[PDB]
């Protein structure tokens, strides 16, 4: 994508989203990041949507194959491994964009928290498939990224800010599903929900709708976990 | 359970 | 895929279908065709399902982009052209498998009709995006393939056979959507439906279910067209 | 309108 203008890559990412062509969308947004300029809020959202859809399809396929393998010639394991390697490659690509150089240039809380949440998310997806001598280190990398994002969010954003809420939601999923810490997951979701509820009175109608949508996801997890 | 769906801009 | 066993490619195509990894499924089934042996009924179905899903996603994206372009810098046209070229490449790959050498080795009516219907279908998808000096020739290629399949099906299969029914359904769509022949589309769907109805009494419960499912699709089109 | 959906073995 080096020969395409930044603005044209952004426009094509938006068209690829409308066309449900998420691999194309991710390639356009990687090209846009590699121009070297910081991303606006809307551009960060395009980057995250693109890779979430790509890695989401890979994770769903890995889970199907892993289930068949666990019920079970070499073919199911070989194909699960192929999908696993592809998934790992996408997560490494995202992590490499964050490390070269999105996080280090992000100075505002909204951008820095967003990118650190992404870093925690993509290490968490690596942790979902990890088994070898690096599973522990991958889990700690997710935890460290989420914890730095939490520390900034609590100091710099109100408790209803949607990024702060989505960070807390995903960190609680990390505790429940990856770190074997269901009580930490439940405590974080409950405290996050309660502190957001007490700040809703400060919001406009549209901000209220954005925050309460994410609060409902926290409630949905608490219903499954309690 | 559910992380942020995050699949639509 | 040349180094993978035929049976392993077939097994992996079935796993890719379960995982909703249709590009992988199509690549596995292309590898299986390129082993040079004829395909069984179930293997033909795997080949067709794989490519129908790949080309179906491309067609849906092309239609989204074409609609935005018609409402409308060069980016929408450039990206529609990219998707169009990719779609054409998939259709050329399928057509090339049929021509090298699936059709020429297919001597039983079930296999020959199946492959000629595919040939008509993939020329029809080429016709959907064609505009230049070859649109007419592409349309005639679809028509010729469907017509040879129809002639064999009417001589060799009962009017309830699901391949014969699906061929007639798709040829009627060709007449309505590509050939600008809505009256031919309606006549073919009505005659096909009526002749199948009169043959249902010969079928088992399970064959009845298979045939009536496709008859309902003919009825659904007739409801839209009349 | 609808051709054979054809997307599931
Ligand atoms: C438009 C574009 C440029 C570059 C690349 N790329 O990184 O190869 C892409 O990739 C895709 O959009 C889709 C894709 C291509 C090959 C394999 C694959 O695995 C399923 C997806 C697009
Ligand atoms: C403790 C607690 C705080 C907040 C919420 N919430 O914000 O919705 C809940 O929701 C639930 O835990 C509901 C529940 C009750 C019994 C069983 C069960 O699992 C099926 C869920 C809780
Ligand atoms: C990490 C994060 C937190 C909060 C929000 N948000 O406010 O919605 C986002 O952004 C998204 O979730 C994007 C989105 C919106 C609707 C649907 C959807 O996929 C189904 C994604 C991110
Ligand atoms: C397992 C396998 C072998 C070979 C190929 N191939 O033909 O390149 C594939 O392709 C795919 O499954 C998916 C794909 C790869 C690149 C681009 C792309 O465009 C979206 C799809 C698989
Ligand atoms: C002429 C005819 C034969 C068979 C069938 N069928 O097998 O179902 C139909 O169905 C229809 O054409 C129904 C219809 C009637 C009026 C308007 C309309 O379009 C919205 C559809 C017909
Ligand atoms: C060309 C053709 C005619 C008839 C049939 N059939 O009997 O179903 C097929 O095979 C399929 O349609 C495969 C299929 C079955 C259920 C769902 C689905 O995609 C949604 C595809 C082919
Ligand atoms: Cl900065
Ligand atoms: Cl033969």
């Amino acid at each position: 994508m080096g020969s395409m203008e930044r603005a044209s890559l952004i426009q094509k990412a938006k068209l690829a989203e409308q066309a449900e062509r998420y691999e194309d969308m991710a390639a356009f947004m990687k090209g846009a990041v590699e121009k070297g300029e910081e991303l606006s809020c809307e551009e960060r959202n395009l980057l995250s949507v693109a890779y979430k859809n790509v890695v989401g399809g890979q994770r769903a396929a890995w889970r199907v194959l892993s289930s068949i393998e666990q019920k079970s010639g070499p073919e199911v394991r070989e194909y699960r491994e192929k999908v696993e390697t592809e998934l790992q490659g996408v997560c490494d690509t995202v992590l490499g964009l964050l490390d070269s150089h999105l996080i280090k240039e992000a100075g505002d809380a909204e951008s820095r928290v967003f990118y650190l949440k992404m870093k925690g998310d993509y290490y968490r997806y690596l942790a979902e498939v990890a088994t070898g001598d690096d599973k522990k280190r991958i889990i700690d990398s997710a935890r460290s990224a989420y914890q730095e994002a939490m520390d900034i969010s609590k100091k710099e954003m109100p408790p209803t800010n949607p990024i702060r809420l989505g960070l807390a939601l995903n960190f609680s999923v990390f505790h429940y599903e990856i770190a074997n810490s269901p009580e930490e997951a439940i405590s974080l979701a409950k405290t996050t929900f309660d502190e957001a509820m007490a700040d809703l009175h400060t919001l406009s109608e549209d901000s209220y709708k954005d925050s309460t949508l994410i609060m409902q996801l926290l409630r949905d997890n608490l219903t499954l976990w309690t | 359970a559910g992380s942020i769906p995050g699949r639509r801009s």
